[PDB]
C-alpha cells in the first residue's frame, strides 16, 4: 500500500512589471509491504486421549 | 517584463523616491493618557463652612 | 494612518497683583506606513494532473 504525502509554502513580496512564476512543491510517499503466512499448529494422538484423564 | 509604469510617485522620472509625493492619513483616534488611582479622596471626613477663616 | 498624542496638566498657586499667563502644552503623534503586497503561487500542469490518482 501507498500513502502519499504533501505540504510545502511559501510567501514573498513582489517586484513590480514582473510576471508571478510559483513556488515548487514537490510530495513523497510512504509504503508498507505485506509479510508471509503466520501458522501455529498441533497434532494429538487418540490413543493419549483416550487414556487420559482430563480434556 | 514587458511594463514599464511610472508609479506615480516619481518627480522627473530620475533616481529613487516613488513615496515622494504622499501624504499621511488621520486614522480617527486620539490616544491621550491613563488616569492615575486617587484613593486619599475618602478615608479622612469633608466639612463645610460659609464664612470665617478657620 | 497619523495618530495624535495628547496629555499634560499642571497647577501652582496664583499670587494676585500679576497677570495669569496659563501653561505650554503640545503634542506628538505616531504614524504606520503599509508595506507591500504579499503573494503566494504556484503553477500545475495538465499531463501530471491527468496521471496523477488523487487531487
Amino acid at each position: 500500500a501507498q500513502f502519499p504525502i504533501v505540504g510545502l509554502s511559501s510567501t514573498s513580496y513582489h517586484s513590480p512589471g514582473t510576471q508571478l512564476t510559483g513556488n515548487a512543491i514537490k510530495h513523497a510517499e510512504a509504503v508498507i509491504n505485506i509479510d508471509d503466512k503466520l501458522v501455529s499448529n498441533v497434532f494429538i494422538a487418540d490413543v493419549d486421549e483416550a487414556m487420559n484423564h482430563y480434556d | 517584463a514587458n511594463f514599464t509604469p511610472s508609479r506615480l510617485g516619481l518627480v522627473n522620472n530620475t533616481g529613487t523616491g516613488v513615496k515622494d509625493l504622499f501624504l499621511k492619513t488621520f486614522a480617527g483616534e486620539v490616544l491621550s493618557a491613563f488616569r492615575k488611582a486617587t484613593i486619599f479622596e475618602d478615608l479622612h471626613t469633608v466639612r463645610t463652612i460659609s464664612s470665617g477663616k478657620s
